């Protein structure tokens, strides 16, 4: 080992280096390796040069054992971090130190592929919500942003999207398999803990990594976090697989790079933020894409989340992830409250990959919810607070929202059929409160195979592989068609006629709390 | 003769110091670092100078791995870029390095990047029309020959398909060649460009290419996405010049551009006047600008998108943006979805040379009755919605049939996709184009229905689909009568 | 259309508003800036003049 | 002999896909014959309907995933997965040599109603299932009919009549 | 006085809940047994009466100890409040107490004002790690300990960041809030105090705060000048343990 | 002049490159001085002098309609009166499109010929009695 320099001063986390009589030429982005005593090192990276001689360094681990007279060596090579599939199973910390709890190495910073080695979106990214699968439908390789004010379900949309993918990659073959890596930058450490017992109690960690960058980390390891996971989607991508990205949050993300700039006196901008916080951000999500045949068809996708405040988008950072990404999702806390959960404004979110993402079977369902919900606007905006409207437009319309309403993510085969009904009529005669159970009793009962009416050959709900013969033939082909129609047209007699009797009749106290809450049961499990 | 050579003093982002042992070369002047050091091919401009001998120089790749003090080469000039037929067919960065991996580029010159812009000897005051095809643009908004136009347009109205007609009318009519300049362009995007340019046969790869591409994207710095439409406008330059024609310059969003100028006025340090816009604002945009004229030699036209911050106009980048633009082409989704494509509306777009001391005098007040038209329609539309129909007078429901067959006829199919839809393009004249909407404005044709004019262009060529449809219904008369006749 | 017409307003002055306060803000941090460059003191800069 | 290929961007695109073929023949278990495709696409070589139908003849003929069990396995989502790609990403549609796989494997799997619906499939695209495969399906549909396998237990057992969440089981 | 923060194996998340007392907090934000509170709210709202309550209604049946932490708190509320403890006898000298009281109030000056957080966590972590006990620990309130550090960093030659604050405020914040969480030994129930100048929750040390808490209560002068006391909004403000499973369905 | 708008962006570009202390919307301070050295040479010489002129009408943009801007109030705080052009009558029709309200000549009363001088006191007062008239029954 030779060293380079001597520390100089310390600032909090940022440093500052005083080269050696023996002048040595140190590169721009390197690692710098501080013994702060005989074993334990600081680990380091160097920021900015100066004329007279001296080094602006980011320290990443052990700040409090730095004093100044320490010797200071240089490794001469960038950051890098271990990668491969050895690390799906474990959390981790974004210098690929293994985190408790109760070879190969990747660059940090490498850059994007160029048009050529790219293909366009192609195949659908299901997070099972209703809401985003249908109007917003989410691309392999389309990065799309999430918007909200604070406790809206941003995490709970990010992490649905993670458990839908137990189901089915466990199914597929592992070349298909979107897997997944959470990013958690200045997040408290008990939402990791709380994310990491979730997930090991449904098995979802198989297929999803966790880099963790806490409040009580170094700012620039929260600076760095991002990159860590986007290199270990790199040699997902170049291997072919899927892989999604998420990122809570890049605000934080945002001020801990202000931080780190404005201690190394670099000039300052609007928020205070400096100028190369937009190419900050390109350097990230930029690096999100659909590869080409040519390189394997790997993919991997991003969904990086943005904390608001007050509902504002004016906001520079707002305003420069919605110039970046493609398309967005903006969770309102006015709608929240109102028992919408997910609390999306659809007018507000868009999603520029309007079909060329979606099924067979998906671009019919999604463009008649589209040629509802425009109507449904239209009129319910219009109408009173007391008026009655009875319309074809107004009743799929409520009973749409009512299906989007639900915690936890759908199955696909549950999805569509429970929105099928809406879309040509059969779900009219049921009523607003009822829906959910409805749908509890359309998907996981089977109201005609209890009751005898067994007039259909192969169409039943409780196969649960004829979501792949959906997604193939769609439900508007002829074999599907009237089996479709028939069992939908039972199951809505057999409803309406034991069930829909029966509740009206429950004229109690206790019986129409014991129903509430049968109905408020249905909305989570469905 | 030998050639300068620096060393590395600082590196700060995008911001190197080169400190010399002689004259420090002029402010843009390019500086070369081998790639054997950071991997990959490396250039700095030059920008500012420190002293006799140091020359701070903006980078417009990344720095990384760049040791200090390691030997640095002057170009001797600034930034040289190729031009020519080859160029065409092809993706080139700010540098002319081609980025499409299809080979290189076999040209014979190579002119630098920051030419200052025609003298006024070399204008043109004449302000000219440019015959675009289309009869939307051509009634409402003429395109003038050396002008800047504003295209307001989100996703799915239709913004691609106008700007590759765009591109194939004026290579076909003027005999012109286009260049595209991509911003800060989503790279997802510019796949679906550069694949519907091949879709559309606009870039015929075994054939003759028409628009010159140049993507600088959203992964690189801001002092190259800065010095992109230089790029662009040194490829039309070439054009304008050499070749003496006519040229569309697209430009993706000003707003990037201008973003991308204040990252580097940040970086070099410059105070923020206003909400983070540069100081330089004006300066910058107009050296841009200003070298977009016409001549006595050829045309550069530029179609420049704007993102408007907050549907806010007064903010200063959209505002010395509209200090320079000529004519402004909205784009709406309610129009779009009701049919009509290109999804223009015309009332609340606007133009310069709506003057018959520029134009003739006939296509001006034709144009004028037309808005005055659509004006009342619009009027009568929402007295209709509240009274309805028939509390108008006879006069009213005749003007207001006119305004439907107006905005029906607007709807124009498009060679761009006659392969996708099927339906064939039309190139229509401007003097047949007035005489049409003049026809229809006295009356003179009004007996073809409203639904005739739907995705058409020219009387002389509706009236064949006129009679299609008489035949047709006809044809369905003669059956239904003889089928029940039979029974 | 007398809603129309102060919601214009109302728009204007809330951005008008909104650009000051960050105009405002931004010549805060240039001052602290520059008061910091104040501070700070020059060097020597020894070297041979003969 | 092979017809010429060519990328999206117009790049020319390899057709020699044999010896991958056997590589994916030898493939003790259907995981490492998908693991092929990534070298295909990487050496500019896709897969061709062949190929795909030698990767549906492994999916049939191996018996597991991988060397250890795996939770959730299914051989049939697998080989949809591979023809959603090859329907959908690339275009190519499959042929009776393939829908021939899919229903040798309904009818290993018992399930008659998916081996229905593969009949009524190929039926509507204009192929000739087997005689012998629907005779099989027709088979273990009457052995089910005849042991009650035709619908789940679960499915039959009472509604409750209570309204009570515990009830319902939810 | 410093120490590193709790690893996230020696943490612990356990879902229990706190019976206040009060009725909007029974209902809408139930306090975890554990976990960590957060009164947001101007000036002249009622946190300080708030905690004054919550102090009465758990530390008398708390079996545990408690460290109630003022920091730029007003002098009259802290006799006050010495005061009530020892009339209430949970200061009792001759006897024996269960509760720790540290002030650096607003006389004080802003090194002392910065590092009274971290001794009145000293105190606690003590009573949580050695000595196995459940610990309360209020503290009144964060915003002084911002701004004392953002009065400082100026002097210091940092460059400010946007409205007025230190750049190192994540950080600086993050410092505390990871110390202050429950382990494996035992747990800190804690409470905090903010102040929301001019009511802007636009302000980055509330925006920075949200995250890092568990009941995020939050105060608002248009209900308390409509003479409803606790000036709580139910819309505004929501919890984290207000999950289906962690509390009753009904 | 046109325009001073952008004399004071360009004195302003020289400024901010000169670090010099900023002030209301980004100007420096001395933009007032800038225009007052430029505005107060012009002026109507004395017989003493030779009695001759410099005449000065000078052009400015504003911002949706907005006089209370603050290069706008600082020109119309040195200049001897205003005319107001609003996009609002420019768009309907009205071209050129002078506001006569928030128009004002201060001196030209003086050196108005007395032809044009009653002409011009008539449609004053006939202007006035239409703007009243005009807005009163708001269509009712
Ligand atoms: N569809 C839903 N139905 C019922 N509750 C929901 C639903 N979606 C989210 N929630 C609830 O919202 C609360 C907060 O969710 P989440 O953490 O995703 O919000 P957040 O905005 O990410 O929070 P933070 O701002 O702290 O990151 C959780 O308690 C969760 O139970
Ligand atoms: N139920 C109530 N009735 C009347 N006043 C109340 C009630 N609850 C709280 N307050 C008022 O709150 C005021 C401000 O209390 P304080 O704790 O100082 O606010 P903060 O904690 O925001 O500083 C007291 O003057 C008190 O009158
Ligand atoms: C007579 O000659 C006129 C020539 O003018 C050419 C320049 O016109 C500038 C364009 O002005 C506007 C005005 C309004 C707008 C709107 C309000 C439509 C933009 C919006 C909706 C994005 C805020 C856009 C541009
Ligand atoms: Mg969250
Ligand atoms: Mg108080």
């Amino acid at each position: 080992k030779q060293k380079i320099g001597f520390v100089h001063g310390i600032d909090g986390t940022i440093a500052t280096i005083a080269p050696a009589a023996s002048k040595v030429t140190v590169p721009y982005n390197t690692v710098l390796e501080i013994a702060v005593s005989a074993t334990n090192i600081a680990n380091a990276l160097v920021f900015n040069l100066e004329k007279d001689g001296s080094i602006g360094v980011i320290l990443l681990d052990n700040i409090s054992e730095v004093r100044s007279g320490q010797d200071v060596y240089a490794t001469g090579s960038l950051l890098k971090i271990p990668v491969g599939f050895h690390m799906l199973g474990k959390i981790i910390n974004p210098l690929g130190k293994e985190i408790p709890t109760g070879t190969k190495l990747g660059l940090v910073e490498e850059m994007a592929p160029n048009i050529v080695s790219r293909q366009p979106v192609n195949y659908n990214l299901l997070t099972g919500y209703k809401v985003i699968d249908t109007l917003i439908p989410v691309g392999r390789g389309q990065r799309e942003l999430i918007l909200g004010d604070r406790q809206t379900g941003k995490t709970s949309i990010a992490l649905s999207t993670i458990l839908n993918q137990t189901k089915v990659n466990n199914e597929i073959l592992s070349k298909n398999n979107v897997l997944s890596v959470y990013v958690s930058i200045g997040q408290r450490c008990s939402n990791v803990a709380r994310i990491h017992r979730l997930l090991t109690e449904y098995d979802a960690m198989k297929y999803c990594t966790i880099v963790a960058a806490t409040a009580a980390d170094p700012a620039g390891l929260q600076y760095l976090a991002p990159y860590a996971g986007t290199t270990l989607g790199e040699e997902f991508r170049n291997s072919g697989r899927h892989i999604l990205l998420v990122y809570d949050d890049l605000s934080k993300q945002a001020v801990s790079y202000r931080q780190i700039s404005l201690l190394l006196r670099r000039p300052p901008g609007r928020e205070a933020y400096p100028g190369d916080v937009f190419y900050l951000h390109s350097r990230l999500l930029e690096r999100s894409a659909m590869m080409s045949p040519q390189k394997g068809s790997g993919s991997l996708t991003s969904l990086p989340i943005v904390e608001t405040l007050s509902n504002d988008v004016t906001a520079y950072i707002v305003t420069n992830v919605i110039s970046i990404t493609d398309g967005q999702i903006y969770l309102d806390a006015k709608l929240f409250t109102g028992g919408q959960r997910p609390a999306v404004n659809i007018g507000l979110s868009v999603s520029r990959v309007g079909s060329s993402a979606q099924n067979k079977a998906m671009k019919k369902v999604g463009g008649a919810l589209k040629m509802l919900m425009g109507e449904y606007r239209k009129m319910a905006g219009e109408q009173t607070s007391g008026s009655q409207n009875v319309s074809p437009v107004m009743i799929r319309g409520a009973r749409c929202l009512q299906l989007f309403n639900q915690k936890g993510p759908s199955y696909f085969m549950d999805a569509i059929v429970a929105l099928y009904a809406v879309t040509n009529g059969y779900m009219d005669d049921v009523k607003l409160q009822y829906s959910k159970f409805y749908e509890f009793l359309l998907l996981n009962k089977d109201l005609p195979v209890l009751y005898g009416q067994v007039n259909n050959k192969y169409f039943y709900m409780y196969n649960k592989n004829l979501n792949y013969f959906i997604r193939y033939f769609g439900l508007n082909h002829e074999i599907l068609e009237p089996e479709l129609k028939k069992y939908i047209e039972i199951h809505t007699n057999l409803f309406l006629d034991n069930y829909q009797s029966r509740m009206n009749e429950l004229k109690s106290d206790e019986d129409l709390v014991q129903l509430k809450n049968l109905l408020y049961a249905c909305k989570r499990t469905v | 003769d030998v050639k300068q050579v620096g060393y590395v003093q600082q590196i700060i982002g995008a911001v190197v110091d080169v400190t010399f042992t002689d004259s420090v070369p002029p402010v843009l002047t390019a500086l070369t670092v081998d790639a054997k050091e950071t991997g990959t091919l490396l250039t700095m401009e030059i920008v500012q100078h420190l002293d006799t001998k140091t020359a701070r120089c903006i980078c417009m790749s990344s720095t990384d791995m760049l040791r200090l003090r390691t030997p640095v080469v002057n170009t001797g000039s600034q930034i040289t870029v190729p031009v020519g037929e080859a160029t065409l067919g092809r993706i080139f960065n700010v540098m002319g390095d081609a980025i499409d991996q299809r080979g290189p580029v076999k040209n014979k010159v190579r002119w630098p990047i920051h030419r200052k812009a025609p003298t006024l000897a070399e204008q043109s005051g004449k302000d000219e029309v440019l015959v675009t095809g289309i009869k939307v643009i051509d009634l409402i908004l003429p395109y003038c020959k050396g002008g800047k136009i504003g295209l307001f347009g989100g996703a799915g109205v239709g913004k691609t398909v106008i700007i590759m007609e765009l591109i194939n009318n004026v290579a076909k009519g003027h005999g012109g060649y286009s260049v595209f300049a991509g911003v800060g362009e989503r790279t997802r995007e510019g796949t679906d460009l550069y694949l519907e340019m091949m879709g559309s046969k606009v870039i015929d790869l075994q054939g003759d290419s028409k628009c010159v591409l140049v993507y600088g994207q959203m992964n690189e710095p801001p002092g190259a996405r800065a010095r992109v439409a230089q790029t662009a406008l040194t490829m039309a330059e070439y054009f304008r010049d050499e070749a003496g024609q006519d040229v569309l310059l697209f430009v993706d969003n000003v707003f990037r551009f201008t973003q991308a100028n204040s990252e580097v006025s940040a970086l070099l340090g410059r105070i923020p006047a206003a909400v983070g816009y540069q100081p330089t604002l004006a300066e910058d945009l107009g050296m841009l600008q200003e070298r977009i004229t016409s001549t006595v030699k050829g045309s550069i036209t530029s179609v420049q998108a704007v993102y408007v911050p907050a549907d806010d106009i007064t903010d200063p980048a959209p505002a010395t943006t509209f200090s320079h633009l000529d004519a402004t082409t909205v784009l709406s989704r309610s129009v779009a979805e009701a049919g009509i494509y290109p999804a223009v509306e015309p009332l609340e777009c606007a133009s310069r040379i709506m003057d018959p001391d520029a134009i003739d005098v006939n296509h001006y007040n034709v144009a004028m009755d037309i808005v005055e038209m659509l004006t009342k329609y619009k009027e009568l539309q929402d007295i209709i919605a509240v009274l309805g129909i028939d509390e108008l007078s006879e006069e009213d429901k005749l003007i207001v049939d006119r305004a439907r067959k107006v905005a029906k006829f607007m709807s124009q199919p498009f060679a761009v996709a006659e392969v996708f839809t099927g339906m064939k393009g039309y190139y229509v004249q401007l003097e047949d184009c007035v005489s049409d909407f003049g026809s229809l404005l006295m009356g003179q044709c009004d007996n073809i229905p409203e639904m005739a004019f739907y995705m058409v262009g020219g009387l002389d060529s509706v009236k064949e689909k006129a009679a299609k449809m008489a035949a047709e219904a006809a044809a369905m008369r003669e059956r239904a009568r003889k089928a029940a006749e039979a029974k | 259309g007398n809603i129309t017409g102060l919601m214009q307003l109302a728009d204007y002055t809330y951005n008008k508003t909104r650009k000051e306060l960050i105009t405002a803000e931004l010549l805060e941090i240039i001052g602290t800036m520059t008061a910091m460059h104040a501070g700070k003191k020059v060097g020597l800069k020894k070297t041979e003049f003969w | 002999a092979g017809g010429k290929r060519y990328d999206l961007f117009g790049y020319e695109v390899s057709v020699a896909t044999g010896p991958f073929i056997e590589e994916i023949k030898k493939a003790q278990f259907y995981d490492d014959a998908g693991e092929v495709i990534v070298k295909m696409n990487l050496a500019n070589t896709p897969p061709d309907l062949q190929t795909y139908n030698a990767v549906l003849e492994r999916i049939l003929n191996c018996k597991s995933k991988r060397s250890q069990p795996v939770k959730g396995e299914n051989k049939f989502a697998a080989m949809m997965d591979i023809l959603e790609e090859m329907d959908a990403r690339s275009g190519i549609k499959p042929n009776a040599e393939s829908w021939g796989y899919v229903l040798k494997e309904l009818v290993q799997a018992g399930d008659f109603r998916l081996g229905w619906v593969c009949i009524a499939g190929m039926k509507s695209l204009g192929i000739t299932p087997d005689q012998a495969l629907v005779d099989a399906n027709e088979a273990n549909a009457a052995k089910a009919k005849a042991a009650g396998t035709d619908f789940p237990a679960y499915l039959k057992k009472a509604a409750p009549e209570s309204f009570d969440t515990k009830a319902w089981g939810i």
